[PDB]
């Protein structure tokens, strides 16, 4: 019975690993992602110059 | 030959210390390039003209 | 829709300057104010 | 000079619209992360 609980803990850690993978992908497919911010202040910096 | 061996040891130890993968260090330093105008370059030129 | 109207105002403003200086060669609205890399944002700042 | 004044008022309004669009997208995407976190917490809670 203890072995079953320990094995289920492994599944718990694997799920947490997949959860952070989904979070990171959601940040990259975001509309206000890194690329949008990078190009916006790049355009505005040239205009400000 | 010992110079090559010591060079290989220094680089591999450095990569592990700095947490840089073998693929990552290759992409940073290789002279081989695709030769195709990537969309990143195309977007750079279109905003630059 | 607002960008379409705004750039139209800029163009006829440029034509007024061409008439006053009698220089048809001057160009200030060069296109590309609306760029796909920024989803259309930073368009008004370019026109300013 | 008159055409420049009328155009400049419209362009300033266009900038205001762009600022609102970026601000709203930031808030909406923040809620997207929070919603995902709650759904993931539920799945973890079931295993617990």
């Amino acid at each position: 019975i203890r072995r079953e609980a320990a094995q289920m803990q492994v599944e718990y850690q694997e799920t947490q690993q997949a959860h952070t993978q989904a979070q990171l992908e959601l940040l990259q497919r975001k509309f206000t992602n890194k690329a949008l911010y990078s190009w916006m202040r790049g355009k505005l910096s040239a205009i400000y110059y | 030959l010992p110079r090559l061996v010591i060079w290989l040891y220094q680089v591999t130890q450095w990569l592990t210390e700095a947490e840089i993968t073998t693929e990552a260090i290759w992409l940073l330093c290789t002279p081989e390039f695709s030769g195709n105008i990537s969309p990143e370059i195309s977007n750079l030129l279109n905003n630059l003209r | 829709q607002f960008f379409d109207l705004t750039q139209s105002f800029c163009l006829m403003a440029q034509e007024a300057l061409r008439r006053e200086l009698t220089d048809n060669g001057v160009t200030f609205i060069r296109g590309g104010a609306w760029n796909g890399t920024t989803a259309g944002l930073m368009a008004g700042e370019t026109l300013l | 000079p008159v055409m420049l004044e009328r155009t400049r008022n419209l362009v300033a309004q266009l900038t205001q619209f762009g600022t609102s669009l970026l601000s709203m997208a930031e808030h909406d995407d923040a809620d997207e992360l929070t919603t995902l976190l709650l759904q993931q917490g539920m799945e973890l809670a079931t295993q617990s």
